[PDB]
């Protein structure tokens, strides 16, 4: 069974996730085969090489087997070389970026929640085009000699702003709406510290950094398509402060026609909750719910 | 007929001390790559009319420090004291020269909170200056021990290992001086 | 008496300093007595070791 | 002639080994009972300034002349008091050096014999030795 | 002592190869160009093994074979005085207490406590250095 | 539930400790069996002496038999 | 041939036998013992922190801990285990036997050796002292990622005490590493060549080299962080590139640091396996090459902890990380080859060593799974990572640590720990460890990230968290039998009157009394191989070992 050999790995909703899961199962099979051999050898000598009651002389005092030793350094080298090749193949596919994505999402991480913006939508069939860039609010952050290349540490111009934005709340989980079967581009920028953009169904995550360009970090990753609709939870993975465990989000995948209807509702001034209700979807997140603001059960 | 245990312990520690300066060097290079074209940026104006004579004094201190080692290996405690006192004075002049450079740099707007360049410049050079001050303390402590007992081979070993630290400090500054004032 | 001054400078709760001094007023003298008594006798043993064995 | 795993070193010391999981002492008495006897021997000797010794084994045919030879193995035998016990011989031989003479051992040695004999009848070897050492040490002065 | 530096030269060659390879591999097809933090650390990691190895190379070629460097030496070959080893000292605990006082002052940013700690360290280090060199009192 | 969770956390370690202790601590140690008077003295001769005070003409002795 | 003995050895020294020694000793044997007691006190202290977290994670919702307290808990729990327990006890075992192993009377610098202990004890206390501040101790994790550690995001004094406490302790570790390199090079006994030293001595010397590379750069990075927090510097400012600058330096320190606490415990089992197998260590020459290769490779694989940052050269670090698995696999084959065709008796030191082999392998197999960036893209910053370094640290710094404690307790004390109590301790530890850490592989894969104070009932993490909580409390009660054994066997344990209580010891410490005298040796034997004590005790086997050495 693949589920037993997956050890809890989600099946995946993207082709990159499927390829990553296939690599995981094969590597686990290879690791288990090696472990069984070594565990068997350890158990064999522990059960059959114990000191008997009818032995008086010490055993043979051998401590060097050159042909065996040279053989036991080549076999592990071959296994890692095979694994390295498939490792390189998979990461190249997972990190590949198409110059023409169909949906571009601006992911803004902060302490302690999320903000999702729709930068640009360009369907490959030409049935929906939308430019959500907001450059009149990106130029309002400039702060300027400056300690760093003429800029103060409060420059914040690296962040992206959009007309349609889903802002996370302490009593409202932010829900990101994406179309199924379309290429999605995620641009990650962090306001303050480092956060983690992890969708377990994506079988992939990347750290969200402040000033990613200045840190030589590639903050853009793409998925070829999402193969099924539904709701999938997302969690922060990088230690970001007091509420690192209480800033989860949800990704809602709907049909292309549904996504077009939802964007029109958002353009019509509707909030995220009521726009989702306009396309016959739950207004709030269903995989996760907001955490109680109370600091504990003893409060 | 046997290696000097104190010399081996000092050289081994001196090698580890270099990794401490490796971290400071990494910070300077990381900030230099993010400069954007200005390194050092305004209003920082490095002047070589003072750094070069200060650097030459520290280099000359190594030669007089080596002269004290020759006297120490010769068994001449008085020759060791004369050369190490001279080395201490020039080492003190290096600290005063660096501080006088620091005062003018601060007045012109180059400070640790002022700019990223000020942070790396003062941390790299300031920590080296702390090492120079520690070396000056070693000279005083060693010279004070010369007035306590007769000049023994173990005492001559202590003089040699102190010069090892002073030579290490001088060599590190040459790397710092070339990297900061010439490789901009 | 300097608990308020210590609390501000050394980042200690003022309530904690009062109770630390309160509990320590009874526990710390007992600890010091035991340590000093053992320390004083131990120095006697150190003096002895020189006597039967030299410096 | 050395045991298995035992070697004579260049300084004359014997470097011995024992099989893993085995003991190097293996006295046929409980550990806590041995501690009580050691305390009785150590503190009894301190209170009287005379080294007290206990022997457990054979004593030839004339026990009294074997104890006498045995006491020569005790460190400072002139100021030592040895209690020899022979389970197979069912006897109690007590010998002391000349330095202990006149310090009250003459009154205490029969008492130590009587104390040891009383507990031996009950099947208590270590208890008898402990009782004999205690009464003999209490009856000897540091003079 | 030919083996001791051969250990460091072997480490030196690998560190030099890794430092060169990493710098070149980061110069090309790597975002941002040469990654300076790792390159600086690797280059000066080679320096650590180079200084220790070079010193051991110079010491080895000066002195002849030692009894512990012989493949068939006798225990009696090492007879003689080894050197000075301190029998006892309470100065080391005072040095650590002096250094810990300065660290606490630096942690809470108390300049007076930092100044006291530095003065304590100097006095404590002076005691350790002068412990076996102070002469008898003169009266 | 909540009662089962606290029962397993506090109960299993104590139950496992008792079971494993009964397996191992009830075994016979390497210590030798206490000697009995009814049995012959097959052990090697034993000479015990105190180390105090810190460092051959006899002065007398006595006899006895139980 | 009647030789007078006491009925029982003295239980304890008289009044005043220890207190003045503790603050004035230059003896490595006493200092090494002082390192085990204090490191075992810190291990107990840090374990209580994990019990608080593990109890909190048993059920959804915050029952008794807040988010801030939980964040402080795993930071300090990890700091205590990694820097206050594992790193110092490496030098704990070094001061116990390394001068004995090389036939030396003392360490190179006896006073510098004592300075390391006190620098380490007061440095650890400074960092722990953050818990008495109203704000609390450090809560940014032991990794101390930037700019989370900046004064803007971590303004409390607990983080500052954490930084300064690490600097003081790091200085002691550097000095200890300097002492160990010098001692091995200069204090070897006549006839003890470099390739005749025990594997443990080889591991410590190589480890001390790794200390001199990793710890000074950590001290440099911490001082830069202190400059940012107190002087308003811009060292780790994200606009200046300081996000990756801190990570690069910290992981250049950190990954060489985990082999500082791996290789010495590899040496410990390498000393134990030949003794209880009645056979010479398999591939003695090759194990040295494997250790050297592991040390060299560990310096240039630091960025495999930064796969998810998207700012490191993946092919370079992925390949070199795979290379480390080869020498580590070699060590298993030598250890199994040593046990192969032997006479195993499975005493407590041997029993713990076998537990190391079983435990270390599973954590090692998870390592190659993580070494590939594609697989790490899903399991990084999750409980699968938590399962890797817990299987792979526990085997080295607990199983091998306990194996060394049981192995060398008669040597350093002259008394034997009870084996029946030791077997109970081993099985309790094994069962509790596996119960509390087997299910964490599933939790991380299912989607539970690491460093979470709370989760939701609908997350599906409750059942496995409860199972892990049950196993953790078994590890807590596994602590009592060993503490009781140490407390009782230190005064009423079985006396050791022989040089080798284990029968077939090989290194030089088994050629001296238990405990060794003040200068460790009243005589030395002829050194002709890596088993001088075995040759001394069994002269008739000298011919056999030379003839049968090669298969
Ligand atoms: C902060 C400062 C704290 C205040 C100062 C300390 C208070 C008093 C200290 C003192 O006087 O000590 C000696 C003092 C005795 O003074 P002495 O008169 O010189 O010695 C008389 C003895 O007869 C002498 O007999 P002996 O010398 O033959 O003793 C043999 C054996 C006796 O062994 C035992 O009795 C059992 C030992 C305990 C069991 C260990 C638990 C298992 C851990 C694993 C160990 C693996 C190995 O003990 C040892 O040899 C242990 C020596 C190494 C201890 C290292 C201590 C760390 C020093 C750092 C601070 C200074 O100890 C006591 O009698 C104290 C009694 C109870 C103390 C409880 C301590 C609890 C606190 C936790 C400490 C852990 C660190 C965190
Ligand atoms: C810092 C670490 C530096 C020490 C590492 C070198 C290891 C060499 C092993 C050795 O020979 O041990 C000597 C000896 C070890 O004791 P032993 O086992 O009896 O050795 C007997 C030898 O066989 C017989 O040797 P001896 O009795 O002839 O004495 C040898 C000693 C004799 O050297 C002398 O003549 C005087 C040198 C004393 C060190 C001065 C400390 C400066 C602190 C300045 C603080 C303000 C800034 O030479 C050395 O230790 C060579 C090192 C050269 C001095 C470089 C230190 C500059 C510090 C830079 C600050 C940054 O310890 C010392 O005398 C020095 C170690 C003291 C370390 C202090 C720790 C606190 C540092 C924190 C400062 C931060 C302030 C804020
Ligand atoms: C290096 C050695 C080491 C050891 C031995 C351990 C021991 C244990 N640790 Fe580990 N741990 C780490 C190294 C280690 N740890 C590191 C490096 C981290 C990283 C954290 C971070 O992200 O920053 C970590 C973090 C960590 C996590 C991740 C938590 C999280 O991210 O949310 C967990 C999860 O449960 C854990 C649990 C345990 C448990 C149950 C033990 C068991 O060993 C505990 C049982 C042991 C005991 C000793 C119990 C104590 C019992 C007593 C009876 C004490 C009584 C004492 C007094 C009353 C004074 N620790
Ligand atoms: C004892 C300490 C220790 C040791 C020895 C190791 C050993 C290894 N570790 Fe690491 N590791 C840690 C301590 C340790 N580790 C810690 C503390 C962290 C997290 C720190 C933190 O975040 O706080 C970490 C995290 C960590 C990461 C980053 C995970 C992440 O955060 O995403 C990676 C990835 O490459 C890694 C891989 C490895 C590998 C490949 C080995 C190899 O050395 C193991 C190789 C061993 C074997 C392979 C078994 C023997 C081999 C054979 C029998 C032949 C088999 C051959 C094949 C299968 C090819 N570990
Ligand atoms: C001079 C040394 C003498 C020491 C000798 C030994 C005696 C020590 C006894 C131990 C004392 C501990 C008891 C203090 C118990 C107590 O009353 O305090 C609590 C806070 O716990 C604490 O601090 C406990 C930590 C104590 C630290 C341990 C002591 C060791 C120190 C003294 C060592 C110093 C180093 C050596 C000095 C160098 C000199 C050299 C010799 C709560 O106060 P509060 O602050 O109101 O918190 C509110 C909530 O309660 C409420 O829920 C809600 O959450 C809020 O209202 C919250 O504010
Ligand atoms: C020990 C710490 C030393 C104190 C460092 C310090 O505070 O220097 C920073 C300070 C800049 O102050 P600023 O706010 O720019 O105002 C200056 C107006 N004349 O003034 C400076 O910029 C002076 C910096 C001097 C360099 C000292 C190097 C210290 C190295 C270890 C840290
Ligand atoms: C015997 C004194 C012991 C000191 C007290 C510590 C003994 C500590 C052991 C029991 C208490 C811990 C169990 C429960 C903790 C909890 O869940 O919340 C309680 C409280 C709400 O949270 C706290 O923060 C408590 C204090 C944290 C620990 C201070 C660390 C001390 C630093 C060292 C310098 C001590 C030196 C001793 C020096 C010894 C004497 C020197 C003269
Ligand atoms: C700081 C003064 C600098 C003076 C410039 C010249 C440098 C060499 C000075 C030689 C001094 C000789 C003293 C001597 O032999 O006395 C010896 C004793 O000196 C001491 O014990 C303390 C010496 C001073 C300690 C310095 C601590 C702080 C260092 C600060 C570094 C900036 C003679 O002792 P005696 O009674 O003759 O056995
Ligand atoms: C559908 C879930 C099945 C459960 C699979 C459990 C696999 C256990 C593997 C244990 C491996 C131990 C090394
Ligand atoms: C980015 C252009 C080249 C920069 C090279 C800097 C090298 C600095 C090394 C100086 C070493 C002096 C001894
Ligand atoms: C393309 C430029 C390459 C520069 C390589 C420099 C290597 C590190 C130099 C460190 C110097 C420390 C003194
Ligand atoms: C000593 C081995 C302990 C193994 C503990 C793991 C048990 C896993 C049970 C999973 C049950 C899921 C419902
Ligand atoms: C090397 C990976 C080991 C994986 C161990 C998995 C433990 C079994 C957990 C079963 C959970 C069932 C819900
Ligand atoms: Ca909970
Ligand atoms: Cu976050
Ligand atoms: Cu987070
Ligand atoms: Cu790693
Ligand atoms: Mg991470």
């Amino acid at each position: 069974w693949s589920d037993a050999l997956a050890l809890g790995w989600p099946t995946g909703i993207t082709p990159e996730a499927k390829l990553n899961r296939e690599l995981w199962i094969g590597s686990v099979i290879a690791s288990f085969a090696v472990g069984a051999i070594v565990w068997g050898l350890i158990f064999w000598t522990s059960a059959f090489h114990r000191k008997k009651a009818t032995d008086t002389e010490l055993p043979r005092q051998f401590g060097y087997n050159m042909p065996l030793e040279l053989t036991l350094t080549v076999i592990p080298f071959l296994i890692i070389s095979v694994l390295f090749y498939f490792t390189v193949v998979v990461q190249e596919r997972m990190m590949h970026k198409d110059p023409n994505p169909e949906v571009v999402i601006d992911v803004t991480a902060f302490q302690w929640n999320w903000k999702f913006g729709y930068q640009k939508i360009a369907f490959a069939d030409g049935s929906f085009d939308y430019d959500g860039a907001d450059p009149e609010r990106k130029e309002a952050m400039t702060s300027r000699v400056g300690p760093i290349r003429g800029m103060t540490p409060e420059d914040r111009t690296y962040l992206n702003f959009d007309k349609i934005e889903t802002l996370g709340t302490s009593s409202e989980i932010p829900v990101l709406v994406l179309p199924a079967g379309k290429r999605i581009e995620f641009v990650l920028n962090s306001a303050d510290v480092i956060h983690g953009f992890w969708v377990p169904e994506f079988l992939f995550k990347r750290d969200v950094l402040p000033e990613p360009k200045a840190n030589n970090s590639d903050n853009v990753f793409q998925v070829s398509e999402i193969q099924q609709t539904g709701a999938f939870v997302g969690r922060c993975t990088e230690m970001c402060g007091t509420f690192h465990a209480m800033m989860n989000f949800e990704v809602r995948v709907v049909e292309p026609n549904d996504f077009k209807a939802y964007i029109d509702q958002r353009n019509a001034g509707k909030t995220n909750a009521e726009a989702l209700a306009a396309i016959n979807q739950p207004p709030l997140a269903i995989t996760t719910e907001p955490f109680e603001s109370r600091r504990g059960e003893l409060v | 007929n046997r290696p000097n245990m104190v010399s081996v312990g000092t050289i081994v520690w001196l090698s580890s001390e270099l990794m401490f300066f490796a971290g400071l060097f990494a910070m300077y290079f990381t900030a230099r790559a993010q400069a954007g074209g200005a390194w050092p940026p305004e209003p920082t104006e490095l002047n070589l009319a003072l750094a070069v004579p200060v650097t030459l004094v520290l280099i000359a201190s190594s030669f007089t420090c080596q002269m004290g080692v020759f006297a120490a290996e010769r068994g001449d405690v008085f020759g060791l004291r004369r050369w190490y006192v001279i080395t201490f004075l020039m080492g003190l002049f290096f600290v005063l020269g660096q501080g006088y450079e620091y005062i003018h740099l601060v007045e012109h707007g180059t400070t640790i909170p002022g700019s990223a360049y000020g942070s790396v410049f003062y941390l790299a050079t300031g920590f080296h200056g702390l090492h120079v001050i520690g070396g000056l303390v070693a000279f005083v402590l060693l010279l004070a021990r010369t007035k306590m007992s007769k000049f023994t081979p173990a005492q001559a070993t202590a003089a040699i290992v102190v010069s090892y630290y002073w030579h290490f400090v001088d060599i590190v500054w040459i790397a710092l001086f070339a990297t900061i004032y010439f490789v901009r | 008496c300097m608990n308020d001054i210590i609390a501000l400078k050394f980042h200690i709760s003022l309530n904690a300093t009062t109770w630390i001094g309160r509990i320590g007023m009874v526990v710390l003298p007992a600890i010091v007595y035991f340590v000093a008594y053992r320390w004083a006798i131990s120095l006697q043993r150190s003096d002895r070791e020189v006597l039967e064995h030299g410096v | 002639d050395l045991p298995y795993g035992s070697a004579l070193t260049s300084s004359g010391r014997i470097s011995a080994v024992t099989e893993p999981g085995e003991l190097s002492v293996h006295y046929p008495f409980p550990t806590m009972d041995l501690v009580v006897l050691d305390d009785a021997l150590k503190y009894g000797s301190r209170a009287a300034k005379a080294r007290f010794a206990v022997y457990i084994g054979p004593l030839g045919a004339d026990t009294a002349a074997t104890a006498r030879e045995i006491l020569a193995n005790v460190p400072t035998p002139e100021n030592a008091v040895l209690l020899a016990v022979s389970p197979d011989q069912r006897a109690i031989e007590v010998v002391y050096g000349a330095d202990v003479k006149g310090r009250g051992i003459e009154s205490a040695a029969p008492l130590g014999v009587s104390a040891a004999a009383a507990s031996f009848k009950e099947g208590n070897l270590i208890d008898g030795l402990i009782s004999a050492v205690r009464v003999m040490s209490a009856g000897v002065s540091p003079a | 002592m030919h083996i001791e530096a051969r250990l460091f030269e072997i480490l030196t060659a690998f560190f030099a190869l890794a430092a060169v390879v990493y710098a070149v591999l980061t110069a090309m097809f790597a975002t941002g160009g040469v990654e300076w933090a790792g390159t600086t650390a690797l280059v000066l990691t080679t320096g650590l093994t180079l200084i220790t190895g070079t010193f051991f190379r110079f010491v080895a070629r000066r002195l002849d074979t030692r009894p512990e460097d012989y493949e068939d030496a006798e225990i009696s070959d090492g007879a003689g005085e080894l050197g000075f080893f301190a029998p006892h000292s309470w100065w080391p605990i005072l040095i650590s207490l002096s250094f810990s006082t300065a660290a606490v002052g630096a942690a809470l940013w108390l300049p007076w406590l930092i100044a006291a700690g530095v003065a304590f360290v100097i006095t404590s280090v002076c005691g350790l250095v002068f412990e076996y060199y102070w002469g008898p009192e003169k009266h | 539930s909540t009662a089962l969770t606290h029962g397993l956390i506090g109960g299993v370690p104590l139950v496992l400790f008792a079971v494993l202790a009964l397996i191992f601590l009830t075994r016979k140690g390497p210590h030798p069996d206490t000697y009995k008077m009814s049995d012959p003295w097959t052990h090697a001769p034993i000479l015990w002496a105190a180390e105090e005070p810190r460092e051959v003409v006899i002065g007398g002795g006595a006899s006895g038999k139980w | 041939e009647l030789e007078a003995r006491r009925p029982f050895p003295e239980r304890m020294g008289p009044k005043g036998n220890l207190i003045y020694k503790l603050i004035t000793t230059t003896d490595h044997k006493l200092i090494g013992i002082m390192y085990c007691v204090v490191c075992f006190a810190f291990f107990l202290v840090g374990g209580l922190m994990a019990l608080f977290m593990r109890t909190e994670l048993a059920m959804p919702g915050l029952q008794f801990l807040s988010n801030e307290q939980f964040n402080q808990l795993f930071t300090m729990h990890g700091t205590v285990m990694l820097l206050f327990y594992a790193t110092p006890i490496v030098f704990g075992f070094a001061n116990l036997v390394l001068p004995l192993q090389i036939g030396a009377p003392d360490v190179a610098f006896p006073r510098l050796n004592a300075l390391s202990f006190w620098l380490f004890l007061f440095g650890a206390l400074i960092a722990i002292a953050g818990f008495i501040t109203p704000g609390g101790a450090a809560d940014f994790g032991w990794t101390a990622y930037s700019p989370l550690t900046d004064a803007i995001h971590s303004p409390g004094a607990g983080g500052d005490l954490w930084i300064m406490g690490l600097a003081v302790g790091g200085l002691g570790t550097i000095l200890g590493g300097v002492n160990m390199i010098t001692t091995v090079v200069c204090m070897r006994a006549p006839g003890m060549t470099m390739f005749r030293m025990p594997i443990f001595t080889w591991n410590i010397l190589v480890t001390s080299i790794l200390v001199l590379i990793a710890f000074p750069i950590l001290t440099a990075a911490l001082f830069g962080l202190a400059a940012d927090r107190h002087l308003g510097a811009h060292i780790y400012d994200p606009a200046n590139g300081g996000v990756l600058l801190w990570q690069h330096l910290f992981w250049f320190f950190g990954h060489p640091e985990v082999y500082i606490i791996a290789l010495p415990f590899f040496g410990i089992v390498s000393e134990i396996f030949p003794v209880f197998s009645r056979k010479p260590i398999f591939g003695y020459t090759t194990l040295i090459y494997a250790t050297l290769a592991i040390a060299a490779l560990s310096v240039a694989v630091w960025a495999h902890h930064m796969y998810a940052t998207g700012a490191v050269l993946l092919p370079f670090f992925s390949f070199m990380t795979f290379l480390i698995a080869v020498p580590t696999g070699i060590k298993f084959f030598n250890w199994i080859g040593t046990m192969w065709k032997g006479q195993l008796t499975f005493e407590t030191p041997m029993l713990f060593s076998v537990g190391f082999l079983i435990t270390f392998l599973l954590g090692g197999l998870s390592g190659v799974l993580l070494a590939s960036p594609p697989l790490d893209f899903h399991v990084t910053d999750s409980y699968f990572v938590i399962a890797h370094f817990h299987y792979v640290l526990f085997g080295t710094i607990v199983f091998a640590t306990y194996a060394g404690i049981y192995f060398w307790f008669p040597k350093m004390t002259g008394r034997l720990l009870d084996e029946r109590l030791g077997k109970l301790h081993f099985w309790l530890t094994f069962i509790g460890f596996h119960t509390t850490f087997l299910v964490q592989h599933w939790l991380g894969d299912e989607g539970m990230p690491r460093r979470y104070a709370d989760y939701l009932p609908t997350d599906g993490f409750t059942t496995l968290n409860v199972i892990s909580t049950v196993g953790a409390f078994i590890l807590g009660v596994s602590m009592l039998p060993f503490v009781w054994n140490v407390f009782k066997s230190w005064r009423y344990g079985e006396p050791v009157t022989v040089d080798d209580p284990w029968g077939y010891g090989n290194s030089l410490e088994w050629a001296t009394s238990c405990p060794p005298p003040r200068h460790n040796f009243t005589e030395l034997p002829r050194i002709r191989s890596e088993r001088p004590a075995f040759e001394l005790h069994y002269p008739h086997m000298v011919e056999r070992m030379r003839a049968e050495a090669h298969v």
